[PDB]
């Protein structure tokens, strides 16, 4: 998170550290009971190592009452993503057993109606990611508002010239951004979920490659699949 | 696949106004932007501004504020351009193009600005003679003259003869109407054999003429 | 807005030879710089975009370089059919800026034109006017001179001129003069000729008919 400041500690009860060996990777989102929301690249280049979900964390290195590292029962991509393609980037993580719910660990709801989120509205992003074009990534969960850019701006040659489908949003991002390891990280609104952050190799904090979301809303018929 | 299409060219009165449409079909509307582009007789291209067509939001370049606005019919994928307050200096080819992704133009729409009126083109064959005779090879063509405003449209056979076509640009006579000739060099066997037909398209005057360009008797 | 001063006017350059066209912005604009072609009677075809990427179906001959402020339009072996206007187009914020424009011509070989002279037709004396028509067709360089002779007298101010455009194949011109006289004029004399001056042509050439020969 670029450009912005520390979250108040477990006030994100959702928010989940996608770990590859005890170091943080993704964002996500604890979405049901056993289930985290977070993007399909993320285990693009970890085939190897050991995937967990840390939960209630607010320090990745600190210990805290709240943190729990669950292992990975099952890793569901969406089916249609691949390594090619920014399209369909999600992906469904099943924990070892049921969170233990409390006031630090809850799910988030998500948008069911398809239909876009307003230019202009206010967002809140999440994550463990760089702070920085330095790649400094911090130790304590980051977040940053941002408001929501229409997709014809957003599509513009200067920005993503087109790449922008109707299941992908965009959000600002002058001196205020998502970044690497900001992914599969929540992007809310009015404490609804609306997408999940997709950096991939995108420069960022500049006001000439807006921050890209997959919108869950276009994906509502595949996560109650998954989730059911 | 992604479409354009711009109305037909018009001729406005100094001081009146004009609306040119941008009909665009084949992609979702509201994810691009329509850009606005003007050429003046023989100028340079000239970035107008934009409208967004997602938010209906409007960026012009300087020399484009006031007189000129974008706007939308998103019911029928429609972009608009409207110029007021009409001068002989907004005489000019106006295109849209599409912002971002495959690039897009739309065909261009010709505003003519002059206090003159219509006049449809007379058509007369340049008949193909021993004195336009090249060996084995023959020029004929067709006058287009006498008409108001531009443009005119010169296709030979319904656009089947392409092949030594030479379409001259038209010239502005004292009379205050263009005139234009359009040539094409073709093997002299071919001719009383093989038709040729010059078909000239107004617009402005909703003139079509189909001359056929004969051999004569002297 | 954001100025651009693209340079030059105007080139001539032969078939194989490299083409370089500059764009200079009033700020630092990054990679945002944009290359379109417009052929004499069609609509601008984006050639280059930000990065200096190339487009689909444009020849690997063109290419662009640059970043910030001092951009290049390059095409490295001339072709007959790259003859157009070429414009940069920056497109780092709103408002867009095309450059002047750069109009590239072909240098070759001196082709002497072939001279045609077309009467006037019997309908178009029916309405009153006389065109008399004179063709010099597929010639290089531009530069012609076209005379015209009503029954051996020099003739001035009722005669147009109009040139086409470089043709995308054999990099030619052609020309038609037409002389417009009244039909009383017109039936008072009976020589009509057209005398053409060309690079191409050892004398000047006259191409001509007596009123009422095919």
């Amino acid at each position: 998170i670029l450009g912005g400041r520390e979250a108040e500690a477990h006030a994100r009860p959702y928010m989940a550290s996608v770990q590859l060996n005890g170091a943080h990777l993704c964002g996500g989102v604890l979405v049901a009971e056993q289930w985290v929301l977070s993007a399909a690249h993320c285990l693009e280049d970890a085939a190897d190592g050991k995937v967990q979900v840390l939960l209630g964390a607010h320090s990745l290195s600190q210990p805290e009452p709240s943190k729990r590292l669950y292992d990975v029962l099952r890793a569901v991509p969406h089916p249609d993503s691949q390594p090619d393609t920014i399209d369909h980037d999600l992906l469904l993580l099943q924990l070892s057993e049921k969170a233990t719910l409390g006031p630090a660990v809850r799910p988030l709801p998500w948008q069911r109606v398809d239909r876009d989120v307003a230019p202009g509205t206010l967002c809140d992003v999440a994550g463990w990611g760089i702070v920085n074009h330095a790649g400094r990534r911090p130790d304590s969960l980051q977040h940053v508002l941002l408001p929501v850019l229409d997709r014809a701006t957003c599509n513009r040659r200067t920005h993503h010239d087109g790449a922008i489908t109707e299941r992908l949003m965009c959000a600002e991002s002058n001196r205020r951004d998502s970044c690497k390891g900001d992914s599969g990280g929540p992007l809310v609104c009015g404490g609804v979920l609306e997408g999940v952050v997709t950096s991939g190799s995108r420069v960022c904090g500049n006001r000439k490659k807006p921050g890209i979301y997959t919108r869950v809303a276009s994906y509502a018929a595949w996560i109650d699949s998954v989730l059911a | 696949e992604v479409q354009l299409v711009q109305s037909g060219p018009e001729l406005k009165k100094p001081g009146a106004s004009v609306k040119v449409s941008c009909k665009a079909s084949g992609y979702t509307f509201t994810n691009y932007g329509m850009n606005w582009v003007r050429q003046a007789p023989g100028q340079g291209l000239e970035w107008m501004g934009w409208i967004n067509t997602y938010t209906g939001e409007t960026t012009y370049a300087d020399d484009f504020k006031g007189r000129f606005v974008f706007s939308l019919d998103t019911s029928v994928s429609t972009a608009y351009l409207q110029i007021s307050s009409l001068k002989a200096e907004d005489t000019a080819v106006y295109y849209c193009e599409r912002e971002g992704g495959v690039n897009n133009w739309g065909q261009g729409t010709l505003v003519t600005v002059s206090s003159a009126s219509t006049k449809g083109p007379s058509v007369f064959p340049l008949a193909p003679s021993s004195k336009s005779t090249s060996g084995g090879t023959a020029a004929l063509g067709c006058l287009v003259k006498d008409y108001f405003p531009e443009p005119v449209t010169v296709s030979w056979n319904s656009g089947a003869l392409t092949s030594g076509v030479h379409t001259f640009p038209a010239v502005l006579q004292s009379s205050g109407l263009y005139s234009l000739s359009s040539v094409v060099t073709v093997p002299s066997s071919s001719l009383g054999t093989q038709t040729y037909i010059c078909n000239v398209n107004h617009k402005p005057s909703n003139t079509k003429v189909d001359k056929k360009v004969e051999p004569k008797s002297c | 807005d954001i100025q651009v001063t693209q340079s030059p006017s105007s080139l001539s350059a032969s078939v194989g030879d490299r083409v370089t066209i500059t764009c200079i912005t009033s700020t630092d604009i990054d990679d945002d710089m944009n290359w379109y072609q417009q052929k004499p009677g069609k609509v601008p075809k984006l050639l280059i975009s930000g990065g200096n990427t190339l487009r689909p179906g444009v020849p690997s001959r063109f290419s662009g370089s640059g970043s910030g402020t001092d951009f290049t339009l390059t095409i490295s072996s001339l072709q007959p059919e790259d003859v157009a206007t070429y414009y940069c187009l920056q497109s780092d914020s709103l408002p867009y800026t095309f450059g002047q424009g750069t109009k590239v011509e072909i240098k070759r070989t001196v082709a002497a034109p072939s001279v045609f002279i077309f009467p006037p037709s019997d309908e178009q004396l029916k309405s009153g006017t006389a065109s008399v028509v004179c063709l010099l067709n597929n010639f290089y360089p531009r530069e012609a001179k076209v005379q015209w002779k009503v029954d051996n007298a020099l003739q001035s101010g009722n005669s147009q001129e109009s040139v086409t455009e470089q043709d995308s194949k054999d990099s030619t011109y052609s020309l038609s003069s037409t002389l417009t006289l009244s039909k009383a004029d017109y039936e008072k004399h009976k020589v009509y000729a057209c005398e053409v001056t060309h690079q191409g042509l050892s004398s000047p050439v006259t191409k001509s008919f007596n009123r009422g020969e095919c």
